[PDB]
Formats: C-alpha cells, structure tokens, sequence
C-alpha cells in the first residue's frame, strides 16, 4: 500500500535540538543549576517520578532567546498543536541527558537492572567475535505538560461541548464535573517474554488498546541457530504503568436550554492516577485524542489537574477570652432567634460523652412541635458546624438513603454493598429532618443505631452489621399542620413514645401567636434583614472553622469520675423521681440518668477538666429540666 | 495496606489485605496433569500442565508405534487440582465515605477452597498477580490493561480443665446469672430465666424440641432491651430484630428463589 | 400583563412583584437567606391560571416552561450515568412556570423542599454527592384532584399537596370560575369571534 507525502512547516531534528537546549539551560531566573537538570538529579536518585514541564518555562526561555536575538521557533505553539509527539521528544532528550544518581539505591534490587546487566554481559560475550532495550522499559519517570498561565489556548478552560474535532492533537484544558471514576488497573508499557529454549528475553512495546502476543523467539540467539523457541510472558520483567479512566461531564449550569449534558472520557496514567474522584468539579489539562472505534472514539489524556476545592496554640485565643461554652452556644446559627438552651444542648451532642468497657457514649436530641421557626436551617447549620456531620430527612436523601442495602450498579452489571447516611455519620452526627415521616425500615435503622450502633444487612447470602456510632439530631414536626398547645405530644406526633424515650433530651417548641414574643422575634428578624451583620451584639459570634478548633480540642478532653459527681448524680436522679411520682412521658428513667451523665461528661470536656464537676451535673439536669418542662406543655 | 492503594510495583510481591467476602464461585477444576492415549496402539502417557499450556506429544511415545498426531486427551483420566474465585470487597469502614468501596477477585486453591463464606471479614495473604484478557476468545488478541487478582497462600477470620473447676461451685447459679449482664441492674430472676434459655433442654426423635422461649413484658421505660442486646452478643448464632410492622414473610422467608428471614 | 384576562388585578400585581423579586441576603460566615419569591395559583380549571402562565412565560427572561429539581439519569445508548438539571436549576436566578403542579410525583415533591428552603438541590447516589445552585423565583398553578374546587375546603384538602409543602410559597392564591354574566358575556363574544 503506497502512500503520498507532503512537505510541512516543521522539523523535529531542529525542535529536538531546541528541546534539549531548553532542558540543559533553563532556570526560573526571574525569581533570583538548571531547574530541569536539578529535577532530573532528583529523578536519578529515584526520589521523584512525576516530571512536570511548565509551558510558562518554555515561554520564558523563548522570550530569553528572542531577547538575545535568535528565533526559538515557538515551541509553545508546537507543543500546543501536536502535544503527543513532543512527549516522545522530551523523554528522548531526558534519556539522552539525565545525570547519574547521587543517593545510594541498592541498584541490584531492581529486576530491570539485573536483566539488562545480564543482556549486556551476553552482548559482550557476542561482541568479542566468538538499542540494548526499548527505552520505555528503562524509563522510570512519567512526563506531563502543564499549561500556560493567564498572560495561550491551553490556558482557556473549555466546557465539554466546546471540545470540537479540530482540537484533536492539541493540549487543551477542560472544565466540568467528574460523574464516574474507574478503579486503578495496570497496563503494559513493554511486555517482557522469556524464551524457553535459549533464555534470551525479548520485548514488545504496546501502543494501543489491544495487542497480539509473540510466539516464536525473534532473537539472533535463536534465529541464527534456526531454533524455533517459544516465548512466555513475565509480569515480573514487563513494565506496567498505572491506568485509570474518568468520565467528565459539563456543569449543569452550562447546558443550553433543552440539550442533554455532554460528556467525555479522561484517561490518566502513571503517578497522576487517583487525583480525581466522583463529584469533583475540576479543570484538567490534557491531549484531546482519537481512539479506534471513519468515526473515531475520543478521549482526553490527562496531564495536569486543578481541583476547584498551630491549632492547639490557636484554641488558646478563645479559651483566654472566657465564658466559652455560653459564647460558643451563642455562636451556633446566630441568625436564628433565641432558644439558647436548645443550642447549648446541641453543642454537647458534638462534644459527646464517654464510651467505656459496653457503655454507650453518643448524645441525642429531638426537636418537636410546630413547623417553621428556622428549625431546618438549624439542623443544616449543625451539619455545617460539626465535623463528621450529615444532613438527611425522613424521606429525603432518597438515593443511597438513610437506610442501607445491598446494591448493583445497574448502569453496568457488578454488585456491591454500600452504607447509608447512618454509616457516613459514624463517629459523628446525623441530622434527621421530617423525622415524623420516616418509615418502618428507617425507624428500625435508628433503633439499631441506638440499640447496637450499627445498621444490619441480611440479603443475597450476606448477613452483616455495618458500624454506625453516631449522635442523632431530630425534628418531629407534628401532624395536621399545627400542634394543639395544651395536649400530650402523642396526640400530635406520629412517632412511638418508645423511640422518643431513647433520646437524651426532647424539646417541644410551639409557634405561639403572642404580640410581645412576636415583636421580639420580629425585631430580631427585621434587624438581621436591615443591618446585614452581627445578628446580635455581645453574642461574640465565632466563625465555623475557628470554632472547629475548639470543638475538636474539647472532644478529646475525656473526663474521669469524681465521688462528688457520683453522689450528686445519684441525688439528682432521686430528685427528678419525686416529679416522676405520678403527667406526660418525660419520666425519670435510667436512660434519662445516662443522658444527664453524658451531658455532664460533655460539659466536663468543654471545661477541659479531668474531674467531672457537680456543676456539670446540675447544668445537665437544668437542660433536662428545661426539656421536661418544655415537654410538659 | 489498603485495597485502594495497590499499584504496579506490587504486581509480583506478596501482599496482605483485610476485606469483606461478598460471594464465591463453586469449586472449579484445574488440570494439573494431562492424560494422553494413543488412538493406534492404546499406549498412555502423562503431561504436567506448564503455565496453563498442555505440552501435547506430537508423535506417540512408543518407538515401535511412533505415529504422528495419534495421541488424544482422555479428559476424565487427567488429574485435577481445585480452584475457587471469591469477590473480596473493601470494607465500608475504611472507605473515603463519599464514594464506593472497591473490590478485588482472589483465587484460592486445593483445601483452602471454602475456607470462608459470604459476610466473612477476613485477612488474605497472597501474591498479587495480573493476567491479560482476550478481546475475543476466537483470537490470541489481548487487551492492553491487565486483569488483577491476589493468589492466596493463607487466610484468617476478622479448655475443659477450667470448665470442671467452675462446675463444683455452690454459688454457680447466681455466678453464671450475674455474668450475662453485670452492667445492668441485677434482676436475677430474669437473668436466671435467660441462663436456662441459654442452656436449653434435650430432644427426642420418634414433634417436640429442647427449646426455651421467653417474653420480657413490662414498661417501655426499662432496661430489657439492653438485656436482649447482651444476650444477642452472648449467644453463638442468634439474631436481633423488632416486631412493629414486622411482616409474616419478612421475619421468616421471602421471594427466582426463596431467601431466609431473620427467624430462620 | 395579560390584557385579555377579566379581573385578577391582585394576581397581576403579585406576578409583577415576583418578576421584580427580592434581594439576596448572604450574612456573616456567608450564611445564606433567600431573597427570591415563590407563588402558587390554586383553583378551578378553565380559570385564568394557564393563560397567566403563558403571559408570564412570554414576558419574563430566563424563564422555563414545565407542566424538576435535579437527577442522576441513564438512557438506551448510554452505558453511563449523567447528572441532569431540572427547571429550577435551569432557571438559576431566573423563573420557573409550573402548570398542573398538583400532578408532581413523590420523589420530586420530597426534594422541592431543598429548592424552597435552600435555593439548591442535593445529589445522593452514584458517588456524586454534591449540591447545585437552583436559585429561582417560582410561579406554580394547580387543579382540584376531584370535582370542581370546594372553596370551603383548604388547598391541602382540595389538592393532594401537603400543607407542609403548600406553605413554602410566599403567596398562595385560590381562583375560581365565577359565573358572572358580564364576564361570561365578554369572554363568550371573544370566543365566538374566534
Ligand atoms: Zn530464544
Ligand atoms: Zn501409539
């Protein structure tokens, strides 16, 4: 099959010379050996494998040469135009110029050194008249081009649907959301075959999605002896590279009206693997390339990535200022009016009690009563403030759900077991909005959190319990739109009193129309709308990231029992039992006593003490007393 | 080291993975020796399989016969090892929780077959391995990215003298009763009844069974649920669930195949 | 707006306030409170509702016609799953027009709360756990699920939509086919000329 040919305005000999000149000369001299040769000494020490080339370095080198009065033939345009070939040129230049190691390596421990040394010895035995390898085999590093900064096409972040066929071969940059990521798998750069009948190994480089394996020994050792020896693949000696695929999709906002969102395959190789995860919003530089399916399949060979997204001294800045529990509680959602006792309890759920051996240490609160009053925003704010938090609703989060299951990926054919929200909330806190509406499986799921700190599986031959140690924050908004504000909650709420008895505290709150409290609430709301800042004075609202310092710091200040608290909490239980000597389900029980103990331990954590304080017990009892008096309405 | 962290350097090394068994194949026969019988002279010879390749004899071994292409494979006189493949999942405990757990296939051999079952959390120690896979079984053509698996060499999950010494004690009824749940209030009639439930009776095949069945009534505001939790931990092969909204088929067995419910 | 429509001055005024809707409030720590306005026209069929939605749709800009939220989706040829935008995501800082809103299914209505409270929608499967901007001002319309509309019963009672959903809208109109002879004479002669 004969081919025609044409002359073109390029020369890879001249550009190879330019590339090695750049490599052996350039440094970032505006910041005042060469950057690239020093980096290649790091490669030679086996301390580095990711060789990054900046197009800005190439541009600075071109400008330096042009300033010195010689044309650099705009290597930036060439690499932005036919990027894939210049990977080969850059790697050949490196292989022709990389300096020897400085740090010791124990060089014989690499199989490639032993096998190529043996081939060299055999070739010297031949060479006494009695390439050595394909270079990709010996090439340990991975080479990537990094785009131009703003100052050019590689710099511009294209949406996926702007990637047209004319860009094929160019080092473009794309922008979107990763909708799927592959597990890592190895791919052969060079296959190494042993030869059974002579021991002289032979090599095949692979440069496509498929190949055909070798059979007969092509080496002169066999071929000259006309000895038709058989070849066997060795994974020990074959060079593999890490491979991974990711599907990028344009952002949902970029989709024109009525169009389907367009998507693309990104292939990533070498050390750059597992730089991406699903749900990431990211800019990725790569070579936009065809693949064998006249319509070609197409993908992006990734090259560079831009994701869109001490303390133990710094906590002292808030500790030294004092009254930090009261202030931090007042910092919980300062845009929400009042209810400071509720906020003070919700903080203790993040701080937590003691678990011991078992003794169960999580702390749980239920909000109950009329809808609105910024409650859903408070639960969302808790999910924002708290570390290891998650927000749900009794019917929401309706994908993987709050309740766990065995599952397929029905878009493909494999099966997997995966956890629901209660497992993500493990070692943390789960917020249940619309708590009144959750079903029997959901209710038994939160039962299993409270009764085993797990969620169970009994399906498709798999019996397993997944770990779910987590605090519950919950919102039981009533039936029929409004509570009847003189009745027991069970005349207003769907949920069984059995479930409610497991919570450490319950706050019934009613949306009472009352001119005076209406005006106090309305003054707060209107002031927040008017002033745009400081939702109240003297609250000292701490910002989320700064208070996470103290929440994490407080969480680890585990207490030890004091005999004073042991007596005092026994007395506190007996005092509340006198009130229990009866008109609602807020009775004193061992679980309320445990709630007081855990709330007290969380207060001991917050006051940074080892000895738990009778003050902690009395304040824990105060929150329980306010809770019961709230429940009594 | 984590399943997510394996990389091309490991590909011939020995590794050790913690994980959850999702499921296993049946036992798969793997030919270790082929058996070749001569169509002409009925002479027989044995060939060890080398790297999955049958080293077929091209001519009959006996020099007094030596006919070419006369040997044929007598399948059920070949000798076979046992192989089994198991799907081992990254545990949901160790994942970065926003995205799925991985899983890896492992090959397990000979008497190590059926050493574990679905739902077992295990360690497996083995060589990491990789193999190519064909683009079409009618062709030698291979896909560039290899399949990977671990080829296991060891597995692990997750006396009477002492018993006789305790058996002579006089407080033994209360001693065993306290031990079931010393963290809960002592309620020792409940704990003694549960202790008898843990002992059980005897059986007779001629129907009756040596079971014991208990119902904890009383208020919802008491510790009985925690007692149940400890007893579920104590028993070798129990289950825990609850009865509100519990279906007659969900509790028992459900629908193609029928799968066992909690009670079964 | 809608000069062919008899009466309904207050409805048209409320529509204009939604088209000129309120200003966003990002408080300290970037704490977000929603400025956009949401409206729902309950009532009989054959009333001005759907025609008002036509006039709004052709008057507004960045306006999406529906008759929602966001989803993870798949189709015949795709061996892959893609994240899709509903009308509120498409109407981010725009408007949505929702006729026959009483017909919307449960998985939609459960997630409408995120639009109404947080002006956003959250994704929770296939590992795409993320949240999208859906910061629109909505106008919706709905019909009785059985019979003519009973003006004694609540919208929660004439239509299957929960009160805990209906209450999200800033303004909640109930319109009805008044049997006024002057109106009937006018619209009749218009239909006859048509
Ligand atoms: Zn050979
Ligand atoms: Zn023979």
């Amino acid at each position: 099959a004969a081919l025609p040919s044409i002359q073109l305005p390029v020369d890879y000999n001249n550009l190879f010379n330019e590339i090695t000149d750049f490599l052996v000369t350039f440094k970032q001299d505006t910041l005042s050996g060469p950057k690239y040769m020093a980096m290649l000494q790091k490669v030679a020490n086996r301390e580095l494998n990711s060789v990054i080339i900046d197009l800005d370095d190439i541009l600075q080198y071109q400008n330096e040469k042009f300033l010195q009065g010689t044309q650099a033939d705009d290597l930036v345009s060439a690499i932005q135009q036919n990027a894939n070939h210049f990977t080969e040129l850059f790697c050949r230049a490196i292989d022709n110029n990389m300096p020897l190691p400085t740090k010791e390596i124990d060089y014989k421990d690499d199989v490639l050194d032993v096998i190529l040394n043996q081939r060299r010895l055999r070739n010297e035995r031949m060479l006494s008249d009695r390439e050595l390898f394909p270079p990709n085999l010996t090439r340990r590093y991975f080479l990537y081009f990094k785009p131009l900064s703003q100052n050019a096409i590689s710099s511009k972040p294209l949406s996926v649907r702007q990637i047209k066929g004319d860009f094929l071969g160019q080092l473009i940059t794309v922008r979107g959301i990763i909708t799927r990521v592959s597990d890592v798998k190895p791919a052969v750069e060079v296959i190494a075959y042993t030869c059974d009948q002579c021991g002289y190994e032979v090599f095949q480089e692979v440069n496509s999605r498929t190949f055909t394996p070798l059979s007969e020994c092509t080496s002169e050792e066999c071929s000259q002896n006309q000895t038709k020896g058989q070849l066997f693949m060795s994974t020990r000696a074959s060079k593999f590279s890490a491979f991974q695929e990711c599907k990028i999709q344009e952002l949902s906002q970029q989709v024109p009206v009525g169009h389907i969102p367009r998507s693309l395959n990104i292939h990533v190789n070498g050390t750059l693997v597992r730089s991406l995860s699903p749900g990431d919003i990211v800019d990725v530089t790569g070579i936009f390339l065809p693949a064998p399916y006249l319509l070609t399949e197409t993908y992006l060979e990734a090259q560079f990535v831009r994701q869109h997204k001490d303390v133990e001294e710094r906590v002292m800045e808030l500790i030294t200022s004092g009254d930090v529990y009261n202030r931090l509680a007042k910092s919980i959602a300062p845009e929400i009016y009042g209810n400071l006792d509720v906020k003070k309890a919700l903080l203790l759920l993040l701080v937590g009690g003691v678990d011991k051996r078992k003794i169960r240490g999580d702390i749980n609160v239920c909000l109950m009563g009329d809808p609105g009053v910024a409650k859903s925003q408070l639960l969302k704010a808790i999910c924002k403030i708290s570390p290891r938090g998650v927000y749900t609703t009794g019917k929401g989060s309706s994908g993987v759900g709050l309740t766990a299951a065995v599952m397929k990926d029905p878009v493909t054919d494999e099966m997997i077991l995966e956890g629901g929200a209660l497992v993500l909330a493990d070692n943390g806190i789960c917020c249940i909005d619309e708590f009144d509406k959750m079903d029997e499986s959901d209710r038994t799921a939160i039962h299993e959190v409270m009764e085993q700190q797990t969620i169970s599986i009994s399906k498709a031959g798999i019996n397993t319990t997944l770990n779910a140690r987590t605090s519950i924050l919950a919102a039981a908004n009533p039936l029929y739109g409004r509570y009847n504000p003189r009745l027991s909650p069970l005349d207003n709420i769907n949920l069984p009193a059995a479930l409610l008895s497991r919570f450490d505290i319950l706050f019934l709150m009613l949306d009472i129309p009352s001119r005076d409290d209406d005006e106090k609430l309305a003054e707060h709301v209107t002031y927040v709308h008017m002033h745009n800042k400081q939702p109240d004075l003297d609250f000292t609202p701490v910002e989320p990231s700064k208070m996470r310092e103290y929440i994490a710091y407080a969480k680890t200040k585990r207490p030890v029992m004091s005999e004073a608290v042991n007596d005092y909490v026994v007395q506190a239980y007996i005092r509340l039992r006198q009130d229990s000597k009866r008109f609602s389900f807020g009775q004193a029980t061992p679980r309320t006593l445990l709630g007081i103990i855990r709330l007290s331990q969380a207060l001991a954590k917050l006051r940074l003490a080892d000895m738990v304080d009778i003050d902690d017990v009395e304040e824990a009892l105060r929150l329980v007393r306010v809770s019961k008096e709230s429940l009594y309405q | 080291k984590g399943m997510r962290e394996l990389n091309p350097n490991d590909i011939d090394k020995l590794i050790n993975l913690k994980g959850l068994v999702l499921r296993s194949t049946p036992v798969i026969p793997d030919m270790k020796v082929a058996f070749f019988k001569c169509n002409v002279c009925d002479h027989t010879m044995a060939v060890e399989i080398d790297r999955g390749v049958i080293q077929e004899p091209a001519r009959c071994e006996r020099i007094d016969c030596n006919e070419p292409n006369s040997m044929s494979l007598i399948h059920n006189r070949c000798s076979f090892a046992d192989k089994q493949v198991i799907k081992l999942q990254e545990t949901p405990d160790f994942v970065p929780d926003g995205q799925t757990p991985h899983s890896i296939s492992l090959c397990v051999y000979d008497e190590l077959v059926d050493s574990c079952r679905a739902g077992d959390r295990i360690e497996v120690t083995g060589t990491f391995r990789s193999i190519p896979i064909r683009a079409n079984s009618r062709q030698r053509v291979l896909k560039s990215l290899y399949k990977t698996y671990v080829d296991v060499v060891h597995v692990k999950k997750v006396d009477l003298a002492k018993i006789r010494e305790v058996a002579a004690r006089e407080d033994l009824y209360s001693l065993l009763a306290r031990s079931i749940a010393p963290s809960i209030y002592e309620l020792e009639d409940v704990k003694k009844g549960i202790l008898l439930q843990l002992f059980g009776g005897t059986n007779k095949t001629f129907r009756y069974r040596g079971d014991i069945n208990i119902l904890l009534c009383g208020d919802p505001s008491t510790s009985k649920s925690q007692i149940l939790q400890y007893v579920h931990k104590i028993t070798p092969r129990g289950v825990y669930t609850s009865g509100k909204g519990s279906s007659a088929v969900g509790l028992t067995a459900y629908i193609l195949v029928l799968e066992s419910g909690a009670l079964v | 707006l809608a000069p062919s429509i008899y009466g309904h001055d207050h409805i048209k005024k409320a529509i204009l306030l939604m088209l000129m809707g309120g200003v966003e409030k990002n408080l300290e720590n970037g704490s977000h409170l929603r400025g956009d306005i949401n409206i729902l026209m309950v009532g009989d069929p054959s009333t001005a509702k759907s025609q008002l939605l036509r006039f709004v749709l052709n008057t507004a800009s960045l306006a999406i016609a529906t008759t929602l939220t966001a989803a993870v989706t798949t189709d015949r040829e795709t061996g892959e799953r893609r994240l899709e935008a509903g009308a509120m995501v498409l109407a981010d800082r725009g408007v949505v027009c929702i006729d026959e809103f009483d017909k919307m299914t449960d998985v939609d209505r459960v997630a409408i709360h995120e639009v109404m409270e947080q002006q956003t929608v959250t994704i929770a499967k296939a590992g795409i756990h993320t949240t999208l901007n859906a910061r629109c001002s909505v106008i919706a319309a709905a019909n009785p699920v059985f019979g003519q509309y009973d003006v004694n019963r609540d919208p929660h009672q004439n239509i299957a939509l929960p009160d805990s959903l209906l209450s999200r809208f800033d303004l909640l109109f109930v319109v009805t086919d008044d049997i006024n002879e002057i109106r009937d004479r006018s619209i009749s002669e218009h239909v006859l000329r048509t």
